[PDB]
């Protein structure tokens, strides 16, 4: 469900 | 039974802030230029999840919108692409599960301007780069053990969310 | 995380034994946090993947053991500065992928100093015009207990560090005498009491 | 580091407080902690770019919010006696498992049931005895911060007008003058040991009452102030 871990580039 | 999240992020220069599309697939659609400005659903069997999910996910990808803005600004440096304007990011993370609902394999391959970028392997611990700029992303996504955290999401809210999604069929 | 020993007593130069035990329904993503006095929690070391024998800041190390389900912060050389509240934090990774840090109840590692030449004395200090009596320069073996009268107050032993000298050392308004307020607990029989 | 305001604060029961936290430059994730002497360090709630991602086990009167620039604020409205603790804020990059976690210096709060129990500390410094000079050829000074409540005191020794961490050993915990009642009048003490132009000063910075709290008791008002004792 759209991981709250949105890792940055 | 997959779970894909195609995160279309077009900069849309001129008018202002980037115009973001968050079509996910098993589903949902966060058009940042729509009227709702909330996580409007595009799937029948997602309405059964209540305010413990709608607000959580809405704020989660409100955060993800700023994350994609930041990463798009980052690729302004990485590729050193033309600053003339529009440049689209295509996130494609997710994971497959067996009919048992356990973690079969995970896949987080990145796609900037249609082509390839950093890509996650079958081991779910080591990525696979695609060009000179992707190795920079390798450095930081292997240094902070982001591989482990994306694993436990793929062995997690990916697996658990897709479990609940398969359960959505009553 | 369950840190069993509330007060760990380690001499200067002994194997530190800050016991950490974790109970999680998942992989151990372990973390050590030192809380120096008058500051916040600072990062010591972490075990995510790779070597069981890990290393961290300030010379600390840990041995992630499946044979003990323990993550003992070990340090062969003890410093007085190690006297701090050590938190063993296991970051139980949420299904989403966000770390929820759950800490222990706190281990008060006192790191009792090894006083080379104790010479205990009890000398009184007067005001700038109540008076305090000070018990000092005693070995770490002595244990101090509180007093009986509510007028009489006893201050805990304090490990002051002469880092410029590499030296260490650990009241009432009433008829009250500094030769008293010492029957409370064990005292060194050679304690110096200027009457 | 994660700069936090207010540093120390006192209120009464039912009064509203607001604490502020600003993460590291570029950090976009913020966690909140509460440190009780009894229950240890409890998780309050975690924000990440205008999104509360995780929350702890606290009543509904603990609330927080983070603005667009990653700055987060914490406020408490109905103050019960269990709200006496140190409130910590954390930072991160995106919630990475290996990005460490930079914690702040915290804000310690204590809720007085009545305004009359808040007092300014009475601080005096006791000159060293000549017995110590004859015994160990050194000198130790025993300060006393007495009659202050709550114990939101930053007892910092300033030798020659500057904060010193060498030779200073201040009590980890002040002792209660009168432990019978729920409140107290804690009497603190400190030992500064050195080897007459020195200026050993036992600054007990009391973080007392604020201007918002109306006061009806007869005596003087002990707002946040400086009570300095020198020898």
């Amino acid at each position: 469900f759209t991981s709250d871990y949105y890792q940055l580039y | 039974h997959s779970m894909r999240y195609f995160f279309t992020s077009v900069s849309r220069p001129g008018r202002g802030e980037p115009r973001f599309i968050a079509v996910g697939y098993v589903f949902v659609r966060f058009d940042s230029d729509a009227a709702s400005q909330k996580m409007e659903p595009r799937a029948p069997w997602i309405e059964q999840e209540g305010p413990e999910y709608w607000d959580q996910e809405t704020r989660n990808m409100k955060a993800h919108s700023q994350t994609d803005r930041a990463n798009l600004g980052t690729l302004r440096g990485y590729y050193n692409q033309s600053e003339d304007g529009s440049h689209t990011i295509q996130i494609m993370y997710g994971c497959d599960v067996g009919p048992d609902g356990r973690f079969l394999r995970g896949y987080r391959q990145d796609a900037y301007d249609g082509k390839d970028y950093i890509a996650l392997n079958e081991d779910l611990r080591s990525w696979t780069a695609a060009d000179m700029a992707a190795q920079i992303t390798k450095r930081k996504w292997e240094a902070v053990h982001a591989a482990e955290q994306r694993r436990v999401y793929l062995e997690g809210r990916c697996v658990d969310g897709l479990r609940r999604y398969l359960e959505n069929g009553k | 995380v369950a840190q069993p020993e509330d007060q760990v007593n380690v001499a200067e130069g002994n194997p530190l034994t800050v016991k950490c035990t974790y109970s999680v329904s998942g992989n151990p993503y372990l973390f050590w946090y030192v809380q120096y006095p008058n500051r916040g929690l600072q990062f010591l070391l972490k075990y995510i993947t790779g070597d069981n024998l890990v290393k961290g800041s300030y010379g600390f190390e840990a041995e992630f053991n499946k044979s003990q389900t323990s993550f003992h912060l070990k340090k062969p050389s003890a410093l007085v500065s190690d006297s701090a509240l050590y938190f063993c934090a296991v970051r139980v990774v949420t299904s989403g992928g966000s770390y929820i840090p759950t800490f222990g109840r706190g281990t008060s590692l006192i790191v009792h100093p090894y006083i080379q030449n104790p010479d205990p004395a009890v000398y009184q200090l007067r005001d700038s015009k109540k008076s305090v009596c000070l018990f000092t320069d005693f070995d770490s073996q002595t244990n101090v207990s509180q007093s009986k009268d509510s007028d009489v107050y006893i201050t805990d032993k304090c490990v002051l560090d002469m880092r410029s000298m590499d030296f260490k050392s650990n009241w009432s308004n009433k008829d009250f005498a500094c030769a008293n307020a010492f029957n409370n607990s064990i005292i060194p029989e050679d304690t110096f009491f200027p009457s | 580091g994660v700069t936090q305001t207010p540093r120390y604060l006192i209120k009464t029961r039912g009064q509203q407080v607001t604490l502020s936290c600003s993460p590291i430059s570029g950090h976009r994730s913020v966690s909140w902690y509460q440190q009780t002497p009894g229950q240890g360090l409890q998780f309050l709630f975690e924000y990440f770019s205008e999104t509360q991602r995780n929350k702890g086990n606290f009543p509904g009167r603990f609330s927080g919010r983070q603005f667009s620039n990653s700055r987060s604020e914490m406020n408490v409205s109905t103050l019960e006696l269990g709200d006496s603790a140190l409130y910590l804020c954390a930072s991160s990059l995106a919630g990475d498992l290996g990005t460490e976690a930079f914690f702040g210096q915290g804000t310690r709060l204590t809720v007085v049931e009545d305004l009359k129990n808040v007092f300014p500390p009475e601080v005096a410094v006791f000159e060293p005895s000549e017995a110590e000079i004859s015994h160990t050829q050194k000198a130790t000074l025993v300060c006393l911060a007495t009659g202050f409540y709550p114990d939101h005191v930053e007892l910092s020794w300033w030798v020659n007008g500057k904060e010193v961490h060498s030779g200073v050993c201040t009590d980890p915990q002040p002792l209660k003058e009168q432990p019978a009642l729920n409140d107290s009048r804690y009497a603190l003490s400190s030992r500064l040991r050195v080897s007459p132009r020195n200026h050993f000063r036992c600054q007990v910075q009391f973080y007392g009452l604020s201007e918002n709290d109306e006061w009806t008791q007869d005596r003087a008002k002990p707002v946040t102030q400086i009570v300095s004792a020198e020898a």
